[PDB]
């Protein structure tokens, strides 16, 4: 068996570099080759319990450029959970009865944990839990980093907006802490700070990071510009002082900036990226998208098959 | 047999004598660990004095003996503490408490939006000695608190 | 062509003992040798206008493990009839002009029955109208009790919790009085009490049954204890006063049953089963959901299917 | 005051000594009525074995009086229970509870629609030897419940 | 001074029978010469946190017709207890500083006798506290009663409807059980039962009362047939069942009434008495109303005003 059969793909602080690596090589490999069959007679439950467009629809897309099915639902509120009361116990336990493998997104944290235990042997997807993790934005970051810089080590990632409620941030930041050299901007607004948790593993880590009011100044610095939205829905009313995007970016303030620095996003964007950055070579928001797909088939077809040659 | 002094405390046969306890800490402990269920004799010495640390509270319960993961749910309520396990009137069995790797069950987690709270699941915490203010993370959320934050009594 | 070839699997009033022998001995066969290709290229539509996790997951899943297709609505507000004022009649009628087979919950009692005059020679299959049968849902139960029990004759049920809106105990009680040999105990609360059509066809049928004021009595006495759950969405006002569990089962109730005694339940289950009975021998709620996935696939196979050989 | 079965040391000058509490019942007035929630010395014996009364309960407390109020606020849950007076080790007076016309504080009205919820009053109820149980009545809401249901802090 | 001299007027259980006596007394005294300058010069206090028609406006055309002032508010919809968070202490602390009495109906049991705790020396007439008490309906009733029967003393009064929350059937009970020879019969659902706090008080007094299905079980020998309204808005949930009237007072079935025989009602009424009784002689409800005017004035001269008013 490989690494990763079976495995539930959680947290990236459950992951290691080889298997991050073995992620990327795979989704490599599915890019410019194809495998139409590969989860054939798989049937995959998309359960998201929380909005979504880019993570369901590519994990979707990516269930079906593999041969699979996907059963699911996209709203909780016409479930047995969301009427008749059900506990997510007990919706996960007849679910994986059913299918071979379970995605899912919920509003809160720990809940993708928890299936997990309920769940037997049926892998369980973690496409976003609270404002706690979001492993697969992390697998498609660092494949769209590594395919534009060529390199996930020595690289200088600066990290703008909601850095406390990101769920995107705590994830990718875990990961490039597993590779060497990476140095740390964080750019935000004090009541959305990164956590101390994360910070305290860089400090073990022996990383150098660093606090800043702009990107002005990190600006002709950076190799990665990792831009994130306000988590208004996540906000406590005491934090609404925030909910106004207070570092925007705009082609005028890429004049400095490295030829080859790149700016992500995980989206949606509220008015954090100004349109005119769209033109500049600079923006990488929707080709960073674009991998979602590859990554997440990669993840699925390692998950679910054993030995895989390509 | 003996006589430990200073004070007055009482005669035991067989069984746990908790000695060291922190101001006030006894009431609490003979809830938090629901001591009084025992229909066993039950000593309890409050405030007694005791050298540089003055009052101090005593708990002891002849014929029981803390379960295994008592001792260690026994650290982060009392650090000081020391557990007499007695028999034939003897200490025959002297034990101080560690911070283990993880309370199970009987902490809650600080998190309002953890899947704990809702869900039917055993709190678990994992215990990194984090310096001086002992961390604390939830298995659930990953989060990480203070384990005062998380420690309310 | 078989028994059900094209047929309406509408209410179990209508289906006879060798029909639903005909299911449960194809689902057998089915559960242990799956047929990837036997719904090729039928297009199920899957529509659901009331909550639901199992009914319509398994059942989709069911459809997807066959080779089928699936094509549906999970809610009816994004529909025409919840919007433009359609009228089920016309949605039914141009809904059968695309698929194969029609899935169907509905709020109201007939709702099934009424599209089956409407849908031309497509099958209908009724996921539940209203509180009146939920005929898949015995299926997979005669099945679970069969399987359990190696009989449906002879045995000892009781039936717990709201009997009177309860529809998976009334397509349970009609099914039951089809085999011979079985003795039904009822306990429920007086405003929820099992409605006097079903008690009349047992009389006629000849069939002993008893009223009941808890389980402690019977409890040493039966072979299956069907518990339900109190149908909240359904009561009058007048009948709130039930909303909560009048009779729940613990682990501790369970010390002087028969050592080959199984808890049934549709679930989903508000509190009327205490968890700790989750652990104890007895506890089938989820191996029984789980066979929903054989029961609904033997439907399908023989509704869509003349000549099946297995 | 001499006491011997098994060798011990307990002894006081003042204080109070609530005796003869009846088993179990020892811890629950430790809450109540907050005797715990002092700097004085106290010593607690939960199960302690005595006479005919067998299992009882006792309460040494140092330097501490209560009132015939106070004792009388024991007689509803340790009636045959009889505060002792102590002072210069020598017994005082033997007191003892007696029921008490009002329950100030400590219980809370059951009725969730009465103003003491909300308002920022100290609860009252009227004590009253019902038939055979004890019956309460708020002082505010009017509503009569019987002592086995009416609760505290 | 008078014996109710600047007195609250919280509860019946407070006042004595010769207290009664002193109202029912000047009452019928203030009938016959009208007094209209006896409260010239005070302000008075119109303070309703609750709905209400013939209590407050009768009790503002007493103070009325006697020279007072009024001023207060409807509903605290728009009272800074209401808007700004504040206690209904405070509210009642600044009140009884402008003031010279208040009159006070709210929602929680106990509230007007909170108000004596913060009203200083300004006295506190409850106008209905919750479910608890409602002191001056019963005044009204009783000088009605007197009116209509010569006496108080022994007396059949049968009383229907809800007996639980009837806040007026809790003084008015309370306070004919103060007199001797009345003997009670209470016609009321299971559920909203006379409480059991005055059933220990008749039995403790000797006084007799006697449960019945039905009005019929009575009609032919109670003086005074107390119907009351269902306390809809009280009702817990869980008891619904009860909301519409269990027992209807039709003309018809006053067809053996006893000749005195008067049928009172504290209104509002829904459906419990028919239109018809309107035109039977026994139908008092609406002169009822009428009395109002002077049991108030009654009492409002007795607490503001240190001599009786002759
Ligand atoms: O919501 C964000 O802005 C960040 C991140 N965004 C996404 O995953 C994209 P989507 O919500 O379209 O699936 C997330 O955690 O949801
Ligand atoms: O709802 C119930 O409790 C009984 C029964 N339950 C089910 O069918 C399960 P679900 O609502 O998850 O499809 C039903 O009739 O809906
Ligand atoms: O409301 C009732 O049913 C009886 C009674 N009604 C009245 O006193 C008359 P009003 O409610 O118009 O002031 C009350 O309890 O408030
Ligand atoms: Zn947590
Ligand atoms: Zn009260």
């Amino acid at each position: 068996a490989n690494p990763l059969y079976q495995k539930h793909i959680i947290s990236i602080n459950d992951l290691s570099r080889d298997d991050l690596n073995l992620v990327l090589a795979t989704a490599a490999k599915l890019k410019a080759n194809p495998q139409p069959e590969l989860l054939k007679h798989k049937v995959i439950a998309s359960c998201f319990f929380e909005a979504s467009t880019r993570t369901r629809l590519s994990f979707e897309t990516s269930m079906h450029r593999l041969g699979a099915s996907v059963v699911g639902f996209s709203d909780s509120a016409n479930t047995s959970l969301g009427k008749k009361g059900e506990t997510l116990a007990d919706t996960i336990s007849v679910i994986s009865t059913y299918v071979d493998a379970i995605v899912m997104r919920h509003p809160q944290e720990g809940a993708a944990r928890l299936a997990t235990e309920f769940s037997g042997n049926v892998p369980v997807l973690n496409a976003g839990d609270g404002s706690n993790q979001h492993p697969t934005q992390t697998l498609l970051d660092l494949f769209t980093i590594q395919e534009t810089q060529g390199r996930l080590d020595n690289l200088h990632v600066a990290m703008v907006g909601d850095l406390k409620y990101g769920r995107t941030v705590h994830s990718l930041t875990q990961a490039l802490a597993k590779f060497d050299g990476n140095r740390f901007y964080f750019i935000a607004p004090d009541a959305l700070a990164m956590p101390q948790y994360i910070l305290d593993m860089l400090d073990e880590k022996g990383i150098a990071w660093s606090l800043h009011s702009s990107i002005e100044e990190v600006m002709a610095e950076v190799d990665i510009l990792y831009m994130t939205r306000v988590q208004k829905e996540r906000l406590d009313p005491s934090e609404y002082a925030n909910v106004k995007a207070q570092f925007v970016l705009r082609a005028s303030d890429l004049h400095n900036a490295k030829a080859n620095m790149k700016v992500l996003h995980p989206l949606a964007r509220v008015d954090e990226i100004a349109t005119d950055v769209d033109k500049t070579p600079h923006a990488w928001y929707f080709q960073q998208a674009g991998n979602g797909i590859f990554a997440r088939q990669a993840l699925l077809a390692l998950v679910l098959n054993r030995d895989l040659v390509l | 047999m003996t006589h430990d002094n200073k004070l007055q405390v009482e005669a035991i046969k067989r069984g746990t004598v908790i000695d060291h306890i922190p101001a006030q800490i006894g009431f609490k402990l003979l809830s938090l660990f629901k001591l009084t269920e025992t229909d066993q004799r039950i000593t309890i010495g409050l405030n007694l004095p005791s050298g540089e640390m003055g009052r101090k509270d005593l708990i002891k319960i002849e014929n029981t003996f803390l379960s295994e993961d008592q001792v260690d749910q026994l650290a982060l309520y009392a650090p000081q503490a020391t557990v007499n396990r007695i028999d034939n009137y003897e200490v025959v069995g002297k034990s101080r408490p560690s911070l283990p790797e993880r309370i199970d069950n009987v902490l809650v987690c600080p998190n309002s939006n953890c899947i704990s709270h809702a869900e039917p699941v055993s709190s678990s915490f994992a215990v990194r000695k984090r310096a001086n203010d002992i961390a604390l993370k939830c298995k659930y959320c990953e989060k990480e608190f203070s384990h005062n934050v998380v420690l309310a009594n």
